[PDB]
């Protein structure tokens, strides 16, 4: 998660894709309806 | 640049939902229990628990 | 497909903070911001719908928000964008802005309301654009070289980038139900309405006009409206119509991801 | 102190533009944070977002601006509204006589205060001829009531407009009269009804009456009562 | 209301944590040995950054 | 958001009794306040809160909570106390008025009063041979009409609408109109003018013949 | 080439299977048409046709 | 200028005579303009940007615009352990203080 | 017990003796009762009531 290559693709137009952001789904917060998600930011934008 | 996509809660009130497994390229999905969310001219299930 | 706007309407979300400091229910909620665009630009995604109005037409002096119930107009003029410092904006269609935009650790949009309010929706958000080149320079010289780099294209094209449309769920509103003493009744302003109550009640269901539920105590009362004729984009931040998903359809959104000089 | 005072009622046709009247006073002698509430018979209270606290800005509230469409004066005390175009279903009492009601968004807030209410007068969508008090039964033919101690009553239906005068046998009961129900119906038309609640002992000395008064018709009611489980009538 | 930092990608060593960071706006990282003498040290950390504990 | 919920939906005390309301709230940081209706008649404020309180009405009343929910007390009720009792907090951000509890001083309680009269007779052209009701006096409230037409059991063409209460008794009311052509008021005589309140469930009846 | 489908039935994409300004008549038609549908290589044209629908107010 | 309490409105010294002025048009700016988030008498609150000046002014009945600057460093202090700049969707509640909105005694 | 004066004469501090509409029938003199003394705790409702007015409309 959130080196580079955490997303991966074998062509830009390729269907396929692995990810391993380590997203997890968090509670959401009382009274409200959002969905709250804790996730490794893009290690693309990173590398950048 | 990876996409994290998510679509609307499903919220039910009054019960219980399941997940509804299936294979994405990291999917996850989690029931949260208890809650009790507001819209904007009132509370949207109508029992509290 | 542009005059996909007919069929879908704004609504109001969930924001974080209204610029006072407190969460609220937000005409302006910001869904998503995007910065893939090494020039800078910045594309942001609202719960308003602009370059439309009610009468559904395009219309670019004019935006719609979602007055709770009724889609209703405000002038384009007023919209603003913000971060640590003004925006320009340089790109506005359906739910989608494109902005140029100053250094800052946050994103604020916002608009004047038809009777004279301002609203608007503040998010975190690090703006930082990634320098092109070997120089940190502010703002492009008059003289220089031109290296590669990439665009939100100021174009309201069929873009192949799309998004996906849902109905509404059920709107809740305790407006829609007065205790006569001893009865509660569901009335209906012109939308059909979904009611529910546990006082005995064994004909929970569907109303189109004014009903009375016997014996009922407005505490164990629920009502929403419920035939809704337009769409919405199926956000976070809105709960979704049944455990199903729903019957969908797409808009594509404007202003596709170009690679040009600067 | 502050004090509120508007119009009684004012009777107005649908898809008209009326104005609807308001004076403040009390401790002020010019405006302070004056605005609306209206509520149609039935429902529970609404404050009328055209007017929250309008002295130099006219409001709205989320919601309105249907046929709810309506602008409202800042002018010294005289916080009238304009209410356009409007229709049936807004028949309601418009409280003007409110307090202080501090807004938000728009940025900044008011002080709690001594506060003020009072009367809310009645928007009356109507298009009913006149018509007089007690012509459907009263006044034509007859009556019996079929029982009980007290269980003594007149009646006036089919109606138009308010106010109807009422007294029973020439005034003189009024220290037991009580002054009993009216409404006004979804045909635009008015009813109402009166009761004496003296117990048999005391009203079987009377050969009794009762009668009414309506100016937008020039008609007078009288009948003859006569019970059937009164002390006279065992 | 004030923000939670994501957690962190961690993974372990013989005697190590090794914690990779994501700050969105600078951040503090604190820690403290459970012991007698809790040796406590801590940082802002600012930017994406690798700690070995 | 919000949703100003005030728990009570409705009450009944006696005389000398104190009453509590309350009401729940996700925030409140600004001050909601209360006001009351008598049927009919103009409100006035009973108290502010949030932190600080005032009140208007010469002190019998008093007001507080924090944590949660917000509340009103009247002390010894007695006279002309009989409303419904509202809180709420203003315009903004949308976020609505409070839904309101009924409360009252309790009647010298009694069965169902009925109104039974004939309508009028010369004229039955204008519709007179309609059935005219008014109800008092019962307690507490379900007191749906029920209607007989010679003997015959009729719930139709109901002229329904909702009166105000008894006024110095302060019980229940409600009136109504079976809504009838012509002949039938003239080929025959009777009529039954009934209550199927929860108090009693099988009504209270009230009849009439044509021939008094 | 390749077209769309309705229920029990299957028709090309470029003209609605309900009569022409099909959603100011029916609103509720993607209620119908768009479950599983979204998938059709043709639904863009579909979609062009439903709502942008050249009504009988404009000309060609 | 007649004591009524128009929330719409401010009144200044005109050499010896208060005079008024419009309220939409008063301003408050550090490094970049503040919401203000309540005002009355003397009294403004305001939420701000972090900036080492401050001003206020407002737009004159004779259309002239007056403002006044004094040296403030503000920064405000943390709360909690990250140097956050606008509260999230998420996150937990802790204790701090403010100027309530309320104009109360 | 706490009290207020008007200079001289001393009275309970619910109002002064000029009643209110008090800035209105002692203008600027009103004031002089706040001068003398002001750390009685009273003092607030002397304010209260000498700030406060009485025109023909008030009838609570």
């Amino acid at each position: 998660p959130g080196q580079f290559g955490d997303i991966q693709s074998r062509t830009p137009e390729s269907e396929d894709v692995y990810a391993n952001t380590q997203l997890v789904l968090q509670r959401p917060s009382a009274g409200t309806v959002h969905v709250p998600y804790s996730q490794a930011p893009s290690g693309f934008k990173y590398w950048l | 640049e990876y996409k994290t996509v998510i679509p609307s809660p499903y919220v039910k009130c009054c019960g219980t939902a399941e997940c509804k497994d299936k294979s994405l390229p990291d999917y996850s999905c989690k029931v949260f229990t208890g809650v009790y969310p507001f819209m904007w001219g009132g509370a949207y299930c109508f029992c509290d628990t | 497909n542009f005059n996909v706007y007919k069929a879908i309407r704004p609504y109001l979300a969930h924001c974080p903070d209204c610029g006072e400091g407190h969460s609220c229910h937000s005409p302006v909620a910001l869904e998503r911001i995007r910065n893939e665009a090494t020039d800078g630009t910045l594309k942001i995604q609202v719960s308003l719908q602009i370059g439309i109005k009610t009468d559904d037409s395009h219309d670019w002096t004019k935006l719609r928000y979602m007055d709770n119930h009724m889609p209703a107009d405000a002038e384009r003029a007023r919209l603003f964008v913000r971060t640590s410092a003004p925006c320009t904006i340089t790109g506005t269609m359906g739910h989608f802005i494109l902005a140029r935009c100053p250094k800052g650790e946050t994103l604020t949009v916002g608009f004047t309301d038809g009777r004279k309010i301002s609203h608007s929706c503040t998010h975190p958000f690090h703006h930082d654009p990634p320098v092109i080149g070997r120089e940190k320079f502010h703002s492009r010289p008059q003289h220089g070289r031109e290296l590669p780099c990439s665009t939100y294209a100021q174009s309201t094209a069929a873009t192949a980038e799309e998004i996906e449309v849902h109905m509404p769920p059920d709107t809740p509103d305790r407006t829609l139900m007065s205790q006569q003493s001893g009865n509660v009744k569901i009335t209906v302003n012109s939308q059909t309405v979904r009611y529910k109550c546990n006082c005995g009640d064994s004909n929970e269901g569907l109303t189109t006009t004014d009903k009375v539920i016997n014996n009922c105590k407005v505490d164990q009362c629920h009502a929403a409206v419920t035939n809704h004729k337009k769409w919405q984009y199926n956000s976070p931040l809105v709960p979704r119509n049944a455990e199903l998903g729903d019957r969908k359809g797409k808009v594509h959104i404007p202003f596709p991801l170009a690679n040009v000089t600067c | 102190e502050v004090q509120l005072v508007q119009s009684g009622a004012e009777v107005k046709k649908p898809g008209s533009s009326v104005k609807v009247s308001c004076k403040a006073f009390g401790g002020t002698f010019s405006s302070y944070a004056i605005t609306w509430v209206r509520q149609a018979p039935g429902q529970g209270l609404e404050w009328m977002g055209g007017i929250i606290p309008i002295l130099g800005t006219t409001d709205y509230a989320q919601k309105f601006q249907g046929r709810v469409t309506i602008t409202a004066d800042k002018s010294t005390s005289t916080a009238y509204m304009e209410l356009s175009s409007l229709r049936s279903e807004d028949t309601a009492v418009y409280y003007c006589a409110r307090d202080p009601p501090t807004h938000g968004g728009d940025f900044n807030y008011y002080y709690y205060g001594v506060a003020v209410w009072g009367q809310g007068t009645t928007v009356t969508v109507s298009s009913a001829s006149t018509k007089g008090p007690s012509v459907f039964p009263l006044a034509p033919s007859s009556k019996s009531t079929s029982g009980g101690t007290a269980a003594l009553g007149c009646l006036v239906k089919d109606y138009f407009p308010e106010p109807v005068t009422v007294s029973w046998n020439s005034g003189a009961l009024t220290s037991g009269v009580h002054t009993f129900p009216a409404v006004l119906q979804s045909s635009g038309l008015y009813s109402l009804s009166s009761v004496v609640t003296v117990p048999s002992s005391s009203l079987g000395t009377q050969t009794y009456i009762c009668n009414v008064n309506h100016k937008p018709s020039n008609t007078k009611v009288d009948k003859k009562v006569e019970p059937k489980s009164c002390d006279k009538t065992h | 209301r004030v923000p939670k930092a994501r957690n962190p990608t961690v993974t372990y060593g013989k005697n190590q944590v090794i914690m990779l960071l994501y700050p969105d706006h600078p951040t503090l990282l604190s820690y403290r040995n459970m012991g007698e003498e809790p040796n406590y040290q801590e940082e802002w950390v600012t930017h994406k950054k690798e700690i070995r504990l | 958001e919000i949703v100003l919920t005030q728990s009570p939906g409705t009450l009944s005390l006696s005389p000398g009794e104190r009453a509590t309301l309350s009401c729940r709230a996700s925030q409140s940081n600004n001050y909601l306040a209360w006001y009351q209706q008598k049927p009919g008649q103009a409100p006035r404020l009973l108290i502010y809160g949030a932190s600080i309180r005032a009140t208007g009405i010469p002190d019998r009343f008093s007001g507080s909570g924090s944590g949660t929910d917000f509340t009103l007390t009247i002390s010894r009720l007695a006279p002309e106390d009989f409303a419904v009792y509202y809180c709420q907090q203003y315009g903004s951000s949308p976020l609505t008025f409070g839904p309101g509890t009924k409360v009252d001083i309790k009647r010298t309680v009694a069965a169902p009063s009925v109104f039974i009269f004939p309508p009028s007779d010369e004229q039955l052209k204008s519709g007179t041979a309609s059935v005219v009701c008014l109800l008092n006096n019962f307690y507490p409230r379900e007191a749906k009409v029920q209607w007989k037409v010679d003997n015959a059991l009729q719930s139709g063409n109901s002229q329904e609408s909702v009166t105000e209460q008894d006024s110095k008794d302060s019980t229940y009311s409600l009136s109504s109109t079976l809504t009838l052509s012509k002949a039938d008021y003239e080929k025959h005589k009777v009529y039954a003018c009934e209550v199927t309140h929860q108090g009693l469930s099988s009504p209270v009846t009230k009849s009439f013949n044509r021939g008094e | 080439p390749v077209m769309c489908l309705l229920a029990n039935t299957t028709f090309p994409c470029s003209q609605p299977p309900c009569t022409p300004c099909c959603y100011e008549k029916e609103p509720e038609e993607t209620l119908r048409m768009l479950e599983d549908n979204v998938m059709r290589p043709g639904y863009y044209q579909l979609l062009q046709a439903s709502l942008t629908c050249s009504p009988h107010r404009q000309r060609r």
